[PDB]
């Protein structure tokens, strides 16, 4: 615990932007997964 | 971080050229872990930040998908298309926001449309994909795989995740609704599909729609050519398995939840009555090959049958007449199905229906075929009381 | 594993019979198909992948991990041994002058040695009488009943003064309960003390799977509620036995890491330590009792099978079958075929092929024309590595007899032990066991050259 | 035709009374192969509105130069009959679509034969009868 | 031993000419071997 390079925070509106981002990005990976299940 | 497109099109890349492999070490080293990637990138964590502590996933999206078109393209994608690119495919969706407001939106939308589908079709824009799913693909090798079960799981639940606006709902049903014949073939390995089916149409209207899609005759054939694979095996061999009659139990237990609501059951009684007693007189007649699932199987149709039976005048001559149809076929040797017909008819006594239908030269010639009383004393019985009654 | 005989007569015949160029092709395509066909099974059977791993880190018997339990794997040939009578005994009765005894299952007796000691002049045994039953009865009284329910085995006159007799059985008999009469001229009717003589008894018998016969309709319903008693617990044993899976593949991945741990029988790795507690300590226990039950509801089904049969005859009594023909119905025929997906058989068969393909290789002409169906290549990629240490020298071995004296199928072979030592050294900097898996293709090179 | 439209309305009546809920409006002829959209769906509960079977053949058998008159009108909200950029960009914001002005302007502009960078309500008609 | 394929010699003048050949090979791979190690 005495070894100083092992302890080498986010705020509210980032956090929220964050969960919006993972959101899209969820939303695009179904789709392109979607995109690969066409007929053809 | 902000490379993740790369890192998602290298494991996408690696998931689409190793997952038609049946060899069950790169199922387990390459397909699993791919499907675990794309399982934590479709369902992300649960919201930690105070205003989003109660709306789910579908409530966060600041865009919002087209019902019958893809715009993502991952044959593009792949390849390092700018055109094709995150960026590229969001600026293509729109945001998240009286009768001549609704007209004016309705009109607005479809011509828009209209214009947008011309300016691809002669100039440079590029075309959406049209939201049609194909029945052969890697979903069915995924979901259905032996060499794990993990994989079954996370196929299982990236599907369920895929279907979440029922315009792609619709789709995906039927694309499972087409993979019911693999319960047969890989018998209790499609133990989490089947818990994946049943939850999709968990709600009525579901169930309503794939019965008018014609999935009850689909589900019927199923059941009597297992039920007649299970008669010929059980005629021939002595072996025992302990996997038999899974996929029987599971496609009545199917057929039970498609019938038990009330519209259905009033609609397709008069199309069903026929399979399910034929069902029930060959099960009857298993003494061998004869397991738990099968008695469990035998009683649901049992009470399929009885619930059936229950209705109008008119119904009830439609069942006497198919019952008379199923007495036709069994030939004069045997002297088991008949009594039972036979006594479900003069128990259900419709006295003068089958002079109507012309059921009395059946019985005429099941008389005449008697050569012997020690063997045949039930149906003769049963017999002479319906006479009687009649 | 059975048909051993057959394919050392079948290689034999082919070998020396002169035949035409178009049945030895017919023959080599018979083979190679064959071959081929296994060689694809064994390559993507679901448990191919633990048992690959399982070879080489512990030492076990079996495949136990088996959805559908195989006849010919779960019936090895049992042999007969010599057991003493008191110890299987579970109850007994004494009469003047006979004797009942009860076992604790069933057996499969063959001779008989009897015993004298202690004997005195006042009186001997001159007539012995054997009877036993496959009827299964909870008190000794109960069946102590002499007339209906026992059947004749054999009778046996002694010479007077004769001290060990040797009552032969021609054919063995099934046997649960077992009756003892003295004929021709003594025993406590409470204890059963003799004072004349003492009598000890030997047994040539092996333990025997069977259940009692049916005679009437109530049997009937006993054997019908047995056997759904017997499935029952065959299905909760099978479920139990399926759920050790998923340990042994999480332990399988961890053991693929190789991971140094700190800390002589205890030093090896602690994770090899509990595969092989888990695959021989107790998935073996879980096999072998869904054997047992498995061969004991196989026995009960042909009884029925049987009793259903005779009954169906006796009413159709109040057609002509040929001599195959009563064996194919009859249950003569019913317990000798092994499951479509069992591992064991296509390993078995996959040694067959390559006995026969050994034995066929040493005619020049059917060489040439095996190298012409591409043996080779499927000999190179799939069976160097699989198999006992013998099947792979074996393998070894017809690969080099198959270039004997062709420069083509010489050159083919050595472009491909060229090429896959290339590819390999080509990234052993950044993996050594590339350069620790080639020992096979080495072997293959020596063994070629050594053959001058 | 008339057969499949009744038994698709028979087997979504829930009651068996020959009335079905608009909130399952959608599916019914979401199964008989046809796909509408949300917008589309409030429309058609607007135009008619619970539904009997005289309403929903109605609804049916309309599935005109009115029609593209009546869009001409909302595209122009002056009524002045020519379809400027600004109208296009405030009927696409309304819609809630995100265009670039080069790219409006070359869609409009892609729009006109004449050349006078307008569309007219004759051009808007050729373009909707194009096939 | 009951195997009939598991049971599936040379005369003197072919062993003395298969010495020979041995020899003549061995002086081949020694001159071969040797060539691998001249200046360059
Ligand atoms: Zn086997």
């Amino acid at each position: 615990s005495q070894f100083l390079l092992t302890r080498l925070k986010m705020s509210e509106t980032e956090r929220q932007s964050m969960e919006s981002e993972r959101a899209d990005r969820s939303l695009f990976v179904q789709e392109l997964l979607l995109s690969t299940l066409v007929r053809e | 971080d902000s490379c993740w497109e790369l890192r998602l099109r290298c494991a996408l890349s690696l998931f689409l050229m190793a997952v038609n492999i049946k060899t069950p070490v790169v199922v387990e080293n390459i397909t699993l872990m791919c499907l675990r990637i794309l399982q934590k990138l479709i369902k992300p964590p649960a919201p930690t930040s105070k205003k989003n502590k109660d709306v789910p996933v579908e409530a966060l999206t600041t865009v919002k998908p087209y019902c019958n078109e893809i715009h993502a393209q991952a044959q593009l994608w792949l390849k390092r298309d700018p055109k094709a690119s995150y960026d590229a495919w969001k600026k293509c969706l729109p945001i998240r926001g009286s009768k001549s407001e609704l007209r004016h939106l309705y009109l607005t939308e479809k011509y828009v449309w209209r214009w947008k589908q011309f300016l691809s079709r002669r100039g440079k824009r590029t075309s959406p994909l049209d939201l049609k799913l194909g029945h052969n693909n890697w979903l069915r090798q995924v979901l259905f795989t032996p060499a794990t079960q993990a994989a079954r799981q996370a196929a299982c639940t990236i599907v369920e995740a895929l279907a979440t606006i029922p315009s792609r709902k619709q789709q995906v049903l039927d694309l499972l609704t087409s993979y019911l014949d693999e319960l047969s073939i890989a018998g209790e390995c499609a133990a989490e599909y089947l818990a994946l089916y049943q939850k999709l149409i968990t709600s009525a209207h579901w169930k309503v729609y794939l019965a008018a899609r014609g999935v009850l005759p689909y589900v019927g054939n199923l059941i009597t050519k297992e039920i007649a694979r299970l008669l010929a095996l059980e005629e021939a061999t002595l072996s025992t398995d302990l996997q038999q009659g899974y996929a029987l139990k599971s496609l009545t237990g199917l057929l039970s939840s498609f019938v038990e609501v009330e519209s259905i059951k009033r609609h397709f009684k008069s199309r069903l009555v026929g399979t399910v007693l034929n069902g029930y007189l060959c099960l009857r007649k298993l003494v061998v090959q004869r397991t738990k699932l099968i008695d469990e199987t035998q009683d649901m149709l049992l009470e399929m049958l009885e619930d059936m039976t229950t209705g109008t005048e008119s119904e009830t001559k439609a069942f006497m007449a198919v019952c008379i149809e199923t007495a036709k076929r069994y030939n004069l040797d045997d002297y088991r199905t008949p009594v039972f017909i036979f006594e479900r008819l003069c128990s259900i006594i419709m006295a003068g229906v089958m002079a109507q239908c012309g059921g009395l030269e059946c019985m005429l010639n099941r008389l005449a075929g008697i050569r012997d009383f020690k063997q045949g004393r039930h149906l003769l019985t049963v017999l002479l009381k319906l006479f009687s009654y009649c | 594993r059975k048909a051993a005989q057959f394919v050392d007569l079948l290689g034999y015949f082919s070998l020396k019979t002169p035949q035409t160029e178009k049945k030895l092709k017919e023959y080599s395509q018979k083979a190679v198909e064959i071959l081929r066909t296994q060689n694809h099974i064994l390559t993507n059977h679901p448990n191919s992948n633990i048992y690959n791993t399982l070879s080489g880190l512990v030492e076990f018997d079996g495949y136990y991990l088996e959805s559908d339990p195989c006849l010919v794997c779960n019936n090895p040939e049992v042999p007969f041994c010599y057991i003493k009578l008191s110890s299987i005994k579970v109850d007994t009765r004494y009469t003047t002058t006979q004797q009942v005894v009860k076992l604790i299952g069933s057996h499969t007796i063959s001779k008989v040695t009897v015993k004298i000691g202690d004997l005195k002049r006042t009186k001997m045994v001159r007539t012995i009488n054997l009877y036993y039953n496959n009827r299964t009865v909870q008190a000794i009284v109960e069946l102590k009943n002499k007339p209906a329910r026992w059947h004749k085995a054999k009778k046996v006159q002694l010479t007077p003064g004769q001290t060990e007799v040797k009552i032969d059985l021609p054919l063995p008999i099934v046997a649960s309960n077992l009756m003892i009469e003295f004929a021709d001229f003594f025993l406590c009717n409470a204890c059963g003390f003799c004072k004349y003589a003492r009598f000890d008894f030997m047994l040539y018998a092996k333990p025997c799977c069977a259940v009692d016969p049916i005679e009437n309709e109530e049997d009937r319903k006993k054997a019908v509620s047995n056997i759904n008693t017997l499935l029952d617990k065959a299905d909760r044993v099978y479920h139990q036995l399926m759920g050790h899976r998923p340990q042994l593949e999480n332990l399988l991945c961890k053991v693929n890491e190789a991971a140094p741990e700190k800390p002589t029988s205890a030093s090896v790795n602690r994770y090899i330590l509990q595969l092989a507690q888990e695959y021989c300590g107790d998935c073996k226990n879980s096999f072998d009792e869904l054997s047992k039950i498995i061969q004991k509801v196989f026995a009960s089904r042909k009884e029925l099978l049987e009793y259903d049969l005779q009954q169906r005859e006796a009413a159709t009594k109040s057609p002509t079958f040929t001599a195959s023909q009563y064996r194919a119905l009859s249950v003569l025929g019913c317990g000798h075929t092994s499951s479509t997906k069992c591992y064991g058989c296509a390993s078995a068969v996959t040694e067959h092929c390559i006995t026969l393909l050994r034995a066929l290789a040493t005619n020049p002409a059917l060489r040439h024309i095996l190298v012409s169906q591409g043996l080779i290549r499927e000999l190179f990629d799939y069976n160097l590595r699989r198999g006992a240490a013998a099947m792979r020298e074996e393998v070894r071995q017809l690969m080099c007899l198959l270039t004997r004296d062709n420069p083509e199928a010489t050159q083919q072979m050595n472009d491909l032990i060229i090429g896959k030592v290339s590819t390999a050294l080509k990234g052993h900097w950044a993996n050594p066991d590339l350069a620790s898996s080639l020992q096979y293709e080495m072997l293959l090179l020596t063994d070629s050259i050594s053959k001058e | 035709q008339i057969a499949e439209f009744k038994e698709a309305f028979s087997l979504f009546d829930k009651d068996g009374d020959g009335t079905i809920t608009t909130k399952e409006l959608g599916t019914v002829m979401r199964s008989l192969g046809q796909n509408p959209t949300e917008a589309e769906l409030q429309d058609m509960i607007n135009e008619v509105d619970t539904i009997d079977f005289p309403e929903f053949l109605t609804m049916m058998a309309r599935k005109s130069e009115e029609e593209i008159r009546e869009a001409f009108r909302v595209f122009d909200k002056d009524g002045n009959g020519y379809i400027s950029a600004a109208e296009l960009r405030h009927v696409m914001t309304n819609l809630g679509e995100k265009l670039t002005d080069e790219e409006v302007d070359e869609m409009i502009r892609e729009a006109d034969i004449d050349g006078d960078g307008q569309v007219n309500y004759e051009e808007f008609v050729q373009m909707m009868t194009a096939k």
